């Protein structure tokens, strides 16, 4: 009964333009645990997509601190801090609290000559 | 070492309960062992998470129990289902964590009275 | 390498069984669990559930529930999901996932 | 130390027990301390029995529960009436021996998990 | 200060009238240890009426004994008390208070009515 | 409700002869414990009781080695090795196992001019 909604479907920035990205939610995804259960998605085209930030603020392996992940509890922001040719594609939020887990709607991120 | 909180005493009319054991460490970036054990004796392990706390590892129960479960950075929340009114008795919260060394577990937790009803 | 490896391409027609391999390579198999996830074509991503690789129980997402089939030989590493009496919605790509999703398959197209 | 022995679980019907926590220990001409608690913390003591082995000492409780007991050699039996629902949790058997010394206790017990229903 | 319990003196009582004989006890911890009351017709043997628990308070009582015998204690003067009631002749006899597992017995309290 | 009795209400005896006192029982006065719970008393005239023995085998402080308690859990017996003038008397065994107690039936121990 949980809905993650990305309210961005499409989104050009330019290089080094600094851009974030938004994704609300119906409940609050804080736990007891201190956690709060919110995945970040990066599918580059073709490509399978690949974990960016897991439990909101934390950024996993072999990915630029460019990326970070905000959050209040429902409310979830991904700021890119520096945007290279290599960071466009379509970004999803996924929130693993209760089941069903449920994928956001994606964000394309379009570079613009 | 490091030492374990858990709730003294649970009373569980739904069948059904959730049963974090506080610990005094992150677990953040850690390969571990969490366990769970029935019984005085402590002899009977009721679910078991294993694995780097890097990457989010899977809970479950050679033992025979409905078990899912959670982990966070000091807690570790067990999450049992379809328990039996004839399964009453002690469970006790337990942690091993191998890597990176040295390599170290739990002093020994005061347990909680799981006190299935109905 | 941690690193996961699917069946490859499908092209079957409808009212046919289906399986699809995921067979995971460099990591300890049965101490991470596993995720089964559409993409319908030019849609996004669409969570279908997962199995747990110790204790075989797969819990299904709502509109999945029902003609697909995880389950798993532990012994060879490998992950199954198989769909049934198939229908054309069910063209999609399906992805594979596990530890934590931080390792995804190549992906599996079926039409 | 003096090692105790008690049965994993009582589980009760009659809202009554018998509960024997056997000693390595020969309690015979002894001035000592026997007590047993409820909880995972020990932290209410619901029999004590003390005094010498040779005159018989009364069991008693404090903590507010219908309480007798027979103390034997290597033995002490607590029996407990009038228990609730409400007072199921671990109970733990514990001794101290005062006289003659060196003066020593027990080495925690297991305890029993009695179960009221 | 060796053990010893010392007990109320004689009583001459008439029929149906209350009695209270005290036994005081000396020498030895005494909340430890339980209370017996024991009755001895004059050319007969005796008799367990019952005992108190010094601690707790809770007399128990030989059947025979049931009503208007009545086992009481001033806990921390260390004496305890027999109360016999509505006095019948049936209730002639020396009466013991004893403790210390039966190993310390009174004087002996005779009554006779 | 159990039931003691000695058997033997009075017994003559000379000093020296040996005597043993019994004392049967209705239930099985041994126990989990491991202990059998039959004290055994002597009251000489005018004198309170005392104590002898306790938990049947077991003999109180200052108690002559004379005095022996022997059983086989319902039947009991008190052997006085060698009769002193003093150990004459009544002998009451009393079991305290279940509420209530009970005592005997006595057993007189008459000492008697040879
Ligand atoms: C979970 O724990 C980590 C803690 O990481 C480090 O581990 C220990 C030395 C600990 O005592 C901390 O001081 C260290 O930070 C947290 O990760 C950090 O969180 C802050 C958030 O403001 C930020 O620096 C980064 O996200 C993390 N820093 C590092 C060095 O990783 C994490 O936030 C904790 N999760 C919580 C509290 O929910
Ligand atoms: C309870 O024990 C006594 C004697 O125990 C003694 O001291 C202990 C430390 C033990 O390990 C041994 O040293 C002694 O046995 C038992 O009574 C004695 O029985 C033995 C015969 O084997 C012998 O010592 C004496 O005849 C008895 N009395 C004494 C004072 O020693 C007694 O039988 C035990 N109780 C029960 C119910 O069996
Ligand atoms: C676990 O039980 C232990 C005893 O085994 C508890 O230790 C006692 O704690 C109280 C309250 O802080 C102190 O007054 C005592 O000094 C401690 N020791 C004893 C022997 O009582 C402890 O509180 C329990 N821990 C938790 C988390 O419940
Ligand atoms: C008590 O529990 C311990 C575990 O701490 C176990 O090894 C032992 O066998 C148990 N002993 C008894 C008598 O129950
Ligand atoms: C867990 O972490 C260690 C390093 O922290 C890593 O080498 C290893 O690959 C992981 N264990 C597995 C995947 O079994
Ligand atoms: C339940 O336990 C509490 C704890 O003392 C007690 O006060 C209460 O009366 C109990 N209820 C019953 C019905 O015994
Ligand atoms: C307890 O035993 C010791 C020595 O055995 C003695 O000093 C003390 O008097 C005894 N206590 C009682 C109440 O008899
Ligand atoms: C105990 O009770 C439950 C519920 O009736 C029953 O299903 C179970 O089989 C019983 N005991 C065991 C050991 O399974």
């Amino acid at each position: 009964d949980i809905v993650m909604t990305q309210a961005a479907p499409s989104v050009p920035v330019t290089p080094g333009e600094s851009v974030s990205i938004s994704c609300r939610s119906t409940k609050s995804l804080l736990h007891s645990n201190g956690n709060t259960y919110l995945y970040w998605f990066l599918q580059r085209p073709g490509q399978s997509p690949q974990r960016l930030i897991y439990y909101m603020s934390n950024l996993a392996s072999g990915v630029p601190d460019r990326f970070s992940g905000r959050g209040s509890g429902t409310d979830f922001t991904l700021r890119i801090s520096r945007v290279e040719a290599e960071d466009a594609g379509v970004y999803y939020c996924m929130q693993s609290l209760e089941y069903p887990y449920t994928f956001g709607g994606g964000t394309k991120l379009e570079i613009k000559r | 070492k490091i030492l374990v909180k858990q709730l003294p005493r649970l009373v569980v009319y739904n069948n059904e309960v959730n049963l974090s054991c506080k610990y005094t460490y992150n677990l953040f970036s850690k390969e571990f062992r969490a366990s769970l054990y029935k019984g005085v004796d402590s002899a009977v392990e009721v679910c078991v998470v294993n694995g780097n706390y890097s990457h989010q590892p899977q809970f479950y129960s050679s033992t025979g129990f409905d078990c899912d479960g959670k982990l966070g950075n000091e807690t570790v929340t067990f999450y049992l289902r379809n328990l039996f009114v004839n399964q009453t008795d002690i469970y006790f919260c337990k942690i091993e964590v191998m890597y990176p060394p040295p390599y170290i577990g739990n002093e020994k937790s005061n347990g909680t009275i799981i006190h299935v009803k109905s | 390498q941690i690193q996961l490896v699917q069946s490859g391409p499908e092209l079957k027609k409808p009212g046919e069984t289906v399986k699809i391999s995921c067979k995971a390579s460099g990591y300890t198999f049965t101490n991470y669990g596993m995720t089964w996830v559409k993409q319908a074509p030019r849609k996004g991503l669409k969570w279908m559930g997962w199995i747990n690789t110790y204790t075989g129980r797969p819990t299904y997402a709502d509109d999945f529930k029902g003609r697909f089939a995880f389950s798993l030989e532990t012994s060879a590493s490998t992950a199954y999901l198989q769909i049934n009496n198939l229908k054309h919605e069910d063209t999609a790509t399906y992805f594979c996932a596990s530890l934590g999703e931080d390792f995804w398959g190549q992906g599996t197209t079926l039409t």
